[PDB]
């Protein structure tokens, strides 16, 4: 009926030794175009070459892992063929080894990690990259390019390289990969898994002081015990501070109760008891005045 | 090369297989006998009292294939004692007193398919100690004191079938250890210190799960049961597997302490988002001086602390800056280029949380 | 005292015997369960992963008799954790990671007929560690790193049946150890570092020697076969015994190296008389000053150096003088009373040889 | 026929807690006198009380090991009885414990050790003791008093407490004990075994120099090697000395060969090479003269 047409074509790519590369080729036509990937004049076959069809059926994705230099250096060919037509596209893959990496090549400063999100909540897969020039961040889920398009939809990429998925579905879980690209080449971050679990709702109570810090009056030279207790869900960490000076280290942070025992302070200052939880921070004042 | 067939005085040598055999087993030797025909394919020294392996002992043996030192007193092996055997496929050092694996130990071995160190006292292994042998089909470290092993050399063995770490002190397994490693049947982590386990396709194939009327085999055997598992979302992928119950038990968090790992429902495995405990609100120091920035965040698991320069991406260990494990930031030479608003970010599998510090110079 | 019968959640408790049993064996516990009925006579924690014995765990158990911690990971036991059990007759700690026996460990035990430490990593035992249990019938130290044990406490247990030191590093056994010992069936020294063995009537009754047509039972069982025996007249008494051949081997002297102990004829067991190698011919120093006298003698075995004051029987560590191991003599405060001819004497099992040094002050 | 008579009678003795004591009683008569040992009016019986008859048959020896205070404190009675007579002797045993020991009580400074002697050679069992007053040394072999009498015979006690047995028989071997006695009491040394073995005769060669030290002339500042080799049966230790200064420590003494390699000595001295054996010592002179 209608000969095929290229809706999307690959681009020249450059990668490291042991990295990966992806060429996206999708086409339209009636009949559905048959996508072929060729190295020289023959269809690609090897243990490291993996073709991934699109869920649309419009095309596939050629993924090469890992990258072997100079075995994989060559020109590659996408072929969209059907009953009434055959059409082709070419792209060039160059792979340089680990000591051939120039400065400014995309490097992933912070890669994504394991992330577990409840269903219909917001999951954020972090990424950070640098290089000269500043690299562009793209995402791949299950060897397929993530669609970050600003067209109204769920998946949105942030100002930082981090990817954000609101209202997480079950099909959102999989293997995510961060991809930094610039004029110097293309670099993939280490893969990270996103686990989607069923929603469990539980009453979340912000911190409130069960026992607020009690104003105490002791003449200089003495020692007093100030009881400061806080409650909530989650139960907040309790910490004492004189001004900006933390009076307990982060190693031991009593969750239930924190009492402040002062040593022979003959001058006057205002002490602050703090209760910290993921639901926000509350702080109350205890006034010790020396006469 | 053509010579007579010499035998140790106290041993029995057999020509019966085309491989020359020298059987010294259970002869009460205090040391490796001086006279052994260098053409020996199979040498059994096992169940003797030898405390020391000198270089002279195993020197200039070309055709040796099996060498069994098992059940000896050996506390020491001279470097390059095994340099000579290019054809050795199996070395049994098991049930000995070795407290260390030196880098020159096994530095002549290549074609070795079995290295059996099990039931030794080893507290440490040199970083390059395993670099010489990448061909090992089997590596048995069982029953030792090891806190960790040179993993990057372990993943460099692609022929590895079974790795037995069981009954050791091992802290943790790196995430990318088994990534490109294949052909691996078995891994035994039992009776170790592991809090968590990294995901991996092999561990996805450790489970047996199938619909009724269909049978799914197990291509990978994995036993972690002996560890003080810290049970949170990080182990959720493991809890979702369908496996036998080996009676592994959760040590932490305190809510799950004592509970069997497979008895706990998936929803009860819980990790908690980061919460920033401490910060330095504002800081003033001049140029070219020692600076320190405090950011400490808590959570389950303990979150990863990273920094953000003003209107910038990420700091790191570098020429102009240094980052630490406990979260402190040291800019050794401060500059007016660094004046601005720094962002502290703490990441967790559950989520991330940020605060801000301000710096004027 | 009358109460219900409580059982640990993960264990199985049996009232079948009038002795209350609590069986936690192979339950995968990482720690001693907090709830155990204090009336338990028989408690099996064996084949579990416990790494720590807290004081609270075994506290206020009156009727406990058998306690098996075998095949655990325990690296530490809180002092007086066992203070509470006065009725404990058997304690199995075997197959654990303990590197030390503290003095407060087993400092509550009394009526104990079995202490099984075998297959641990212990490198040391406190001098008073065994002082609390003198009632031990069986002490099993097998498969450890021990160089020596508190022998003077070992000879204070007169009920000791079997002492298993086998597969250790033990240097030597003191001579007067086993004189006070009686009712002792078995001693296993195998796979140790002993050079020699002290004579003893028990070791005289270890042999089986009889005329043809007569069978001799061995009242005492003794295995030293795993040791680097230094073979000289000091072992002659042992060579004259008629015993089975366990393939013990002489490490030294070099002439006997590698020879089987029982193959060597008695006449070939040779110790050599002392020979004085070095001396200080004449010495002049004034009164009240540091003085030193050198006498060094060789031989097989190494001779014992003693000194003789001018016209006097002998010296000792004392207020006026001090003697050392290497043979040097230090008179801290010299006096005209010490002016004269000193005699140095070196004694050996073969003989003795003397030389003379002269001192003027 | 003839009523009995006491040829030797015991004496009052004092000992420590854990030590031993011996009471020697022997008699003559026709019939041979029956020797009995009594505690109070009854024959002694206990696990620690052991009577030892004499090879002569004249009498026995009462040996108490170990000493239990105050269980063994009492008067004891030797009784020589036969057909026509019964006669008696008494002696007192007092035993004081380890903290009751007064200063000057006999103490064994050096006790006997294991000694292996060839048959028909001289064996010497060493002993040393001190106290106030100076204690007297007596010997016990196999729980029997050793006869040291100057009457012509084999066994002779020396000026030192050491016992000496010339021309050692096979019956000489056994358990020997040194006994120090004075006004303060009696103390036994730790028992020691004498092993009598068959005579093996070997040719004994005194040391002679196989290579004597060679006189060497080297101008100052140089370094020379002097070869000194000695031979014999036994092979003598070889040691170098400058004057009275030993140039090799006793730890490493080469048996076969010793060479002296001199370092930058610009002055002149005479060097001595020494070979030492149980067969005596030989020393030769190597001359180094600096010009
Ligand atoms: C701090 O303490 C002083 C005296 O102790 C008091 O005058 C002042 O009001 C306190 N601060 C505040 C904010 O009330
Ligand atoms: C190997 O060593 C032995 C003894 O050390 C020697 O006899 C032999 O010649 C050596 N072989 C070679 C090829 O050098
Ligand atoms: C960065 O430095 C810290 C200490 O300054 C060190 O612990 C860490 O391993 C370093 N990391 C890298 C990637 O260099
Ligand atoms: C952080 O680590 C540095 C060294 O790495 C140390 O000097 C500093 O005291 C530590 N601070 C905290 C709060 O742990
Ligand atoms: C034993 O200790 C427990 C708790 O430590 C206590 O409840 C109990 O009363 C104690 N029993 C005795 C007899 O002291
Ligand atoms: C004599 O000295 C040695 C070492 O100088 C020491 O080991 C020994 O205990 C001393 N003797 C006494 C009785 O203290
Ligand atoms: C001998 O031992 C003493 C102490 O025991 C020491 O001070 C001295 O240096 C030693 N001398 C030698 C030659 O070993
Ligand atoms: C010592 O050396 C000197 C000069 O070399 C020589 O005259 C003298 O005779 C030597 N001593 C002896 C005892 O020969
Ligand atoms: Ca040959
Ligand atoms: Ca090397
Ligand atoms: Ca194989
Ligand atoms: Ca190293
Ligand atoms: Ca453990
Ligand atoms: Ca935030
Ligand atoms: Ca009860
Ligand atoms: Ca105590
Ligand atoms: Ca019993
Ligand atoms: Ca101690
Ligand atoms: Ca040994
Ligand atoms: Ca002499
Ligand atoms: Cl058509
Ligand atoms: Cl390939
Ligand atoms: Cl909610
Ligand atoms: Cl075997
Ligand atoms: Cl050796
Ligand atoms: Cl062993
Ligand atoms: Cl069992
Ligand atoms: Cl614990
Ligand atoms: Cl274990
Ligand atoms: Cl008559
Ligand atoms: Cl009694
Ligand atoms: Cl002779
Ligand atoms: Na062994
Ligand atoms: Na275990």
């Amino acid at each position: 009926e209608t000969p095929p047409r290229f809706t999307r074509t690959p681009v020249d790519q450059t990668g490291v030794s042991g990295g990966v590369a992806s060429f996206i080729c999708q086409a339209t036509g009636d009949p559905r175009p048959k996508i072929v990937w060729n190295k020289k004049g023959k269809k690609v076959s090897n243990q490291r070459f993996e073709v991934i069809e699109f869920d649309d059926g419009s095309g596939s994705v050629l993924r090469i892992q890992p990258l072997r230099t100079p075995r994989d250096e060559a020109i590659y060919e996408c072929v969209a063929s059907n009953n009434v037509g055959e059409i082709s596209v070419s792209t060039r893959l160059t792979v340089l080894r680990e000591d051939q990496i120039p400065r400014g090549f995309p490097t992933i400063d912070m890669g994504p990690q394991l992330k577990v999100v409840e269903r219909t909540r917001t999951a954020t897969m972090l990424c950070a990259a640098s290089g000269n020039p500043d690299p562009e961040i793209t995402w791949f889920k299950d060897f397929l390019p993530v669609d970050t398009s600003n067209n109204n939809g769920r998946i949105k990429q942030l100002r930082s390289g981090a990817l954000q998925i609101e209202q997480s579905e079950e099909s959102d879980q999989g293997k995510y990969e961060c991809v930094a690209t610039n004029s110097a080449g293309t670099r993939y971050s280490a893969p990270a898994n996103l686990y989607v679990r069923e929603l469990r709702e539980v009453r979340r109570v912000p911190p409130r002081f069960s026992i607020p810090p009690t104003n105490h009056e002791i003449m200089p030279g003495g020692s007093v015990n100030i009881t400061c207790v806080a409650v909530g869900s989650p139960m907040p960490y309790v910490k004492w501070m004189l001004g900006a000076e933390d009076l307990t280290p982060e190693d031991d942070m009593p969750i239930g109760r924190n009492v402040l025992e002062l040593n022979d302070v003959r001058q006057s200052a205002n002490y602050t008891c703090v209760a910290m939880s993921t639901l926000g921070v509350i702080e109350a004042i205890a006034q010790i005045t020396v006469k | 090369p053509g010579d007579p067939q010499i035998c140790p005085k106290r041993c029995v040598c057999q020509i019966l297989s085309p491989n020359l055999a020298t059987l010294c087993a259970k002869k009460g030797l205090l040391f490796v006998p001086p006279n052994i025909d260098r053409r020996t394919v199979e040498l059994r020294l096992a169940d003797n009292f030898v405390t020391n392996i000198k270089r002279k002992d195993f020197a200039n043996m070309t055709s040796l294939v099996d060498l069994t030192l098992s059940r000896n007193t050996i506390s020491f092996i001279t470097p390059h004692a095994f340099a000579d055997l290019r054809n050795l496929r199996a070395l049994h050092l098991n049930s000995n007193r070795l407290t260390k694996i030196t880098n020159d130990m096994f530095s002549g071995l290549s074609n070795l398919h079995h290295l059996i160190l099990n039931n030794n006292q080893l507290t440490l292994i040199s970083s390059t100690a395993f670099d010489d042998v990448f061909a090992l089909e089997e590596l048995d470290l069982s029953y030792n004191n090891l806190e960790t092993i040179p993993w990057d050399a372990v993943e460099k063995m692609v022929s590895l079938h079974t790795l037995s770490l069981d009954h050791n002190m091992i802290d943790n397994i790196p995430k990318g250890t088994f990534s490109h490693l294949h052909k691996m049947t078995r891994l035994d982590v039992t009776s170790n210190k592991l809090q968590k386990l990294p995901p991996d396709p092999l561990f996805q194939r450790a489970q047996v799960l199938a619909t009724s009327g269909i049978i799914s085999p197990s291509t990978f055997a994995l036993s972690f049961g002996g560890n003080p598992l810290h049970c949170n979302c990080e182990l959720l992928w493991l809890r979702r597997l369908s496996r036998e119950d080996d009676l592994e038990t959760c040590a932490s968090p305190p809510l799950l302490t004592g509970r069997y790992f497979w008895s706990i429902p998936e929803e009860e495995f819980l990790c908690e988002p980061p919460l920033i405990t401490r910060h330095t609100h504002e800081m003033r120091v001049l140029e070219g001086q020692r600076a320190t920035l405090r950011c400490k965040a808590r959570g389950d698991p303990e979150p990863a602390i990273h920094w953000i320069s003003p209107e910038g991406k990420l700091i790191s260990n570098a020429t102009r800056s240094l980052v630490y494990d406990n979260g402190t930031l040291d800019i050794l030479i401060t500059t007016v280029k660094d004046t601005g608003a720094f962002t502290c970010i703490a990441s967790n599998p559950a989520g991330e949380a940020t605060q801000i510090v301000d710096l004027h110079i």
